[PDB]
């Protein structure tokens, strides 16, 4: 009855997807054809009689990365409706991604979605999988998210950006582009989960003992959290957390949606054999500053309000002891108005593990998603750094040639000054 | 779709196509008649780019080579891959300009020219999208100067939306060809200011350097500069090419490397460059890779790039490689050179991985630098033209041709606006 | 059923035509002897227009030869298909014009005339129902002018209600054959204005250009301009002679592009024209083929067609196409060449399509276009014309067979007329 529309906007968006639809396959033993040899009800509708494809919708302005999908192994999952297809890329630019080339793709894909909409009955909310530094994933999302409150408003929506480090960063103009999508997150997108690269990597090499890890071991780790989001509704817990529960939940006032998230246990196939993997060691996992999925500062940071997500061999009776034993501990700590912040759930359903994956199969799963202060700083230097960009109207002219007027940058520069604000406000 | 017309001039750059076409052919995998040989499949997606798919199944070159003189359109022929080239394409005059940009760019190209301007559309229509042109040409001499000069800005009026490339050769004091390059380089960069997007300037005084060094080639010939300089170009275009696990394309390069209006020259590099001796020994790894690009001695252009800072900087790498130990190598070198690179804009690096390498090679880096140390390269020029221009030197050959002795100093003065914007930002 | 009997005049006329003659066999599969050799059924549903069928199945070409000197005719008995044609068609005289409509049109063509006047009819009985005659002459000189233009008038007596078709070669300045071109030119055009349905206006300066540029041939000759221009003709009629998924026949052409009575000279143009270097690398798809079609420099008549807008344009293709790929090419070039479509007539395309192709050639395109741009043809010739008449030079010739110095001036007010209608319209 249930059911989820999924979005994904760039580059980016579109190699992330890939992944999380092989790993959706493999959980409910389908192979690449489409023919299983229910509880897969929200993600595939069964067409005819053994046909299961996806609800889905691939945008972006090059043929590389679409075309790269039709050849592979999925060729058979999806067809060509579902999968758009531009002409001239957004070439890293906000400007060419929103007025001049977003147009003309945007049209085409509204309808296609309404095609896919209006066949579900039970929409629970949308999902839209994108890069804040990326072309198309900052100038097309801020344009669809804009469209999106026309037709549909109150139901709900989420994102899983991809948010820019200061340290590690491949592009030079991000820091533009980051300042400039945010004017529409905060009116427009309901709770948006963010992760930066640089943290993945720290995790990737530390834990995982590979020291050469490239996309694909990121996007199987992100699909994995992904997954961890969704597992509420694909399988029967003895307790469940709806997407709509979770937004009651964790988000606590209009300004503030922007929770991060952190995932537990990630070892290598060798090291769960000595490691045993206790229900409180995975709980303390998800509160280490090793773990977290931004470039942040948890003993700086404190939490108002965090969402716990068991799958695998879970019970309540240790649950709650695991509970208590942070809330004692001092090194976390909460704010004032807050005296009971957690949001636990439990599956039953064990999480899966890819063929040929880098993690290990395990029993057991965690999944915090934190709305804190810990990421009120991260925004701080991004500001710095933009600041500098902008001071010399360095890489402004491109901008203004798409036809961006000069007041936008102003507009994106002082709201965002403002935020940043809004936190230290609420925490004090 | 997204296609890509060649124009080619001058005797160098007409050379340089020469090789380079052929490179790309051997990339791609066609022979001299054009059928397909190749077994690797993705070869075939992005063919439609750089070659029209003709009858019976015989790809072609979408090209265009001009000359003032028909010496040089001889011996391209003769050569490998010289029979893949259409007739219809190849423009020449029986004329010549004499290493004369006055000459060149008035009375002698301008009657050439509307062969080309013709020739040009037909091109254009033919593609779905184009998406610009890549021009191959000298600034030394008057042929490929005076002609290319008055073809790039004639392509603005019809086709303003269109990202435009330029590979010129400029002149060096040691290695000088010619008497006149003062002057023909003094007059023909005024236009390349205004008109072009990015341009970038390779200096055979460095070729021969990294050849004698590195390469340790006992005789060393024009051909060897050709095949070097070639790869630079096959590199910059690769992403559109083939597929990649983070592409980019020329426009997205464009917009990351050029911070302001009249500041986009750049300055080419390529590795791994290694000898009979070096292909051994040397471990070919990405750090390797890294710290051996970054040198002062590894650049085309002849320089001292410590003298300044690099304002941005972008990579294409090719080949598989793990993001992590490439992403990480750029930050440590940054950390290290905290004094070579600007201040007030913060992560100056661009990165860009093809998972299709060059055939033979595992590894390669296209480097391509904009930086504050090309004053060295215009001021020795602007020095020399004062010199010459001071007593009126080799005039009569320019005023003969109607060139008032103001329009010189028109042109010196935007050179010398041009230079000067570097020394604001160093 | 619906046959057409072809006539045919003056030396280039007849040479035209033993060559169109022949092409047309080959197209059909006739033998020197007439014996039917081919294979294809299609060839003999639609014979009977071109060919009547003999005893002892030798088929026979449907023709009436005309000339005033019997030195012609002996090269085409001794050519190739000579003994196809029957005996009792051809007619020739002894005495010869010399160059002179004067003498043409009066004196010498009202004799011979007579015996054409009834051996035409004989033709015209012998086919159930005959459609129109197609007319193969010249305009420069006397024979080819003057015999034919007698005739074409007398037919509009017996035959009111037939289309009539005038394939001619009007004069250029620059390859001018004689000397008194204006006159037989001024004078031969005025019966041909009132008198015809639609004609063809050829010119050999356009000819000669398209064969060393395009064709790339070191050595023409008139044969290859004979052979080039059967084509034109062969194209027009290729909806009669064979089936098709949109038929297209004379009269519904002169219907769709005379929209005046008295504006209905047509330039020719065909298509694909490639030489042996460009048979390989020219990929032959629709666009490609449309593109060229609309050259300046494709036209078979010597003028600049873009000084003016066409008033209407038609196109015969060959072989089978997509609808979709052909429709909307012409589309396309409407869209772009807005400046040179007139406007009050909006939508100006006619679009033909056959499915049996010329053999060797996959595809190709006859370019039927009306245009303003005739004006440049005649004006240059009024104004020769005005040259010569003004000091009553080489008059002589012509007011010794009775023409009076008012006669010259009512046909030359006439022709003014005409030219006059363009540049009402332009
Ligand atoms: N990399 C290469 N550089 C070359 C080659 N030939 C010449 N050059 C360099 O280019 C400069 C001369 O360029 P050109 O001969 O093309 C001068 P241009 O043709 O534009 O005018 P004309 O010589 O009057 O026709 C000179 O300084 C040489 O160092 C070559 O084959 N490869
Ligand atoms: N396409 C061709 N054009 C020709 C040929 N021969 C001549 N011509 C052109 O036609 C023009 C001369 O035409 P004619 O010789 O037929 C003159 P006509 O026969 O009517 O009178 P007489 O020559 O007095 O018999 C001249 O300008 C030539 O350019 C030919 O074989 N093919
Ligand atoms: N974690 C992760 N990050 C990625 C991946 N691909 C790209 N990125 C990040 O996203 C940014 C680049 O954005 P893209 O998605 O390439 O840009 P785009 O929005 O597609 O715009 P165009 O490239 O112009 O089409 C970089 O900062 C990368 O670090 C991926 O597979 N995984
Ligand atoms: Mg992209
Ligand atoms: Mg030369
Ligand atoms: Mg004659």
């Amino acid at each position: 009855m249930r059911e989820c529309i999924s979005i994904h906007v760039g580059q980016a968006g579109v190699q992330i997807g890939n992944a999380c639809w092989e790993l959706y396959c493999l959980e409910h033993g389908i192979q690449p054809d489409g023919q299983m040899p229910d509880s897969f009800n929200t993600f595939f509708s069964e067409t005819g009689a053994g046909k299961h494809v996806p609800r889905a919708v691939f945008v972006d302005l090059e043929p590389t990365v679409i075309d790269e999908v039709r050849t592979g192994t999925y060729r058979q999952l999806f067809h060509p409706e579902q999968l758009i297809t531009g002409k001239e890329d957004a070439a890293n630019n906000y400007a060419r991604g929103h007025y001049t080339i977003g147009k003309e793709i945007i049209d085409l894909v509204l309808d296609r979605i309404r095609k896919l909409a209006d066949q579900c009955t039970g929409l629970q909310g949308f999902l839209v999988f994108h890069s804040f530094g990326g072309g198309t994933g900052s100038g097309f999302t801020s344009l669809l998210m804009e469209r999106l409150s026309v037709d549909y408003g109150k139901k709900s929506k989420l994102e899983f950006s991809i948010y820019p480090a200061p340290q590690v960063s491949t592009a030079v103009v991000e820091p533009y582009n980051s300042i400039l999508t945010t004017h529409t997150t905060l009116e427009h997108s309901d709770c948006a989960f963010m992760v930066d690269n640089e943290a993945i990597y720290d995790i990737c090499r530390r834990n995982l003992d590979i020291e050469r890890p490239t996309y694909t071991n990121l996007n199987r780790l992100i699909s994995q959290i992904v997954s961890s989001i969704t597992a509420s509704l694909r399988f029967d817990g003895a307790l469940n957390v709806d997407l709509t529960e979770f937004q009651t939940n964790l988000v606590p006032y209009p300004r503030i949606h922007f929770p991060l998230a952190t995932y537990a246990p990630v070892i290598s196939a060798e090291k769960a054999y000595h490691e045993q993997l206790s229900v409180a060691e995975i709980t303390n996992a998800c509160f280490e500053p090793a773990n977290q999925m931004v470039k942040c500062d948890p003993r700086h940071g404190k939490y108002m309000a965090c969402c716990l997500l068991y799958r695998g061999d879970v019970v309540p009776k240790d649950v709650n002891a695991a509970i208590a034993t942070i809330k004692t501990k001092r090194s976390i700590q909460f704010v004032d108005w807050c005296p009971t912040g957690f949001k636990v759930g439990i599956n039953y359903q064990p999480p899966t593990v890819v063929p040929g994956g880098d993690l290990a199969k395990v029993q057991r799963a965690v999944c915090m998603l934190s709305n804190t202060t810990a990421i009120a700083e991260a925004w701080a230097r991004l500001d710095h750094k933009f600041d500098l960009m902008y001071a010399k109207r360095a890489f402004v002219h491109w901008y203004v040639g798409e036809g961006m007027e000069e007041g936008e940058f102003s507009e994106a520069r002082e709201d965002m000054a403002a935020l940043e604000k809004d936190y230290e406000e609420v925490g004090v | 779709m997204r296609e890509i017309v060649h124009i080619q001039a001058g005797q160098c750059g007409n050379q340089i196509g020469a090789k380079f076409w052929e490179v790309i052919s051997d990339e791609h995998g066609i022979d001299p008649t054009g059928t397909y040989h190749g077994d690797s499949d993705l070869q075939l997606d992005r063919i439609s780019v750089y070659y029209n798919e003709a009858t019976g199944g015989k790809y072609v070159p979408r090209a265009i080579l001009v000359d003032l003189e028909p010496g040089t359109m001889d011996s391209v022929r003769s050569g490998p891959f010289g029979q893949i080239f259409r007739p219809d394409n190849f423009v020449f005059g029986q004329s010549g300009a004499g290493n004369n940009w006055a000459k060149g760019h008035y009375t002698e190209g301008a009657e050439l020219v509307d062969s080309v301007l013709d020739v040009v559309r037909k091109e254009a229509e033919s593609c779905d999208c184009l998406q610009g042109f890549q021009l191959t040409h000298s600034l030394g001499g008057g042929t490929g100067s005076g002609m290319g000069t008055l073809l790039i800005s004639k392509i603005r009026e019809e086709y303003p939306d269109r990202i435009m490339n330029t590979f010129s050769v400029v002149p060096s004091p040691k290695v000088s060809d010619t008497v006149v390059e003062p002057y023909n380089a003094t007059l023909s960069v005024h236009q390349l200011v205004e008109n072009t997007d990015e341009t970038y300037c390779i200096d055979n005084e460095a070729l021969y350097d990294i050849c004698f060094r590195t390469l340790k080639l006992t005789t060393p010939t024009y051909g060897d500069l050709n095949h070097l300089v070639s790869a630079t170009m096959s590199g910059v275009t690769t992403c559109l090419r083939f597929p990649g696990q983070l592409n980019a394309d020329l426009r997205k390069l464009a917009v990351n490397m050029v911070p302001f209006p009249r500041l986009h020259f750049f300055m080419p590099g390529f590795a791994p460059l290694t000898s009979r001796g070096s292909q051994q020994y040397r471990a070919l790894t990405v750090p390797e890779l890294t710290q051996q690009v970054f040198d002062a001695k590894n650049m085309m252009a002849a320089c001292d790039p410590r003298h300044g800072r690099y304002l941005t900087v972008a990579a294409v790498f090719r080949g598989r490689m793990s993001m992590k130990e490439v992403d990480e190598q750029m930050l440590n070198v940054q950390n290290k050179n905290s004094s070579y690179f600007v201040e007030w804009i913060p992560n100056n690096v661009k990165t860009a991985v093809c998972d299709i390498p060059p055939r033979g090679l595992k590894m390669a880096v296209t480097f391509i630098g904009n930086s504050t140390a090309i004053q060295e390269l215009f001021k020795r020029i602007s020095e020399q033209f004062t010199a010459m221009f001071r007593r009126k030197a080799f005039l009569h050959w320019y005023t003969g041709e109607g060139m008032d002795e103001m329009e010189f100093t028109e042109a010196e003065s935007n050179m010398n606006d041009l230079v000067s914007e570097y020394q604001q930002y160093q």
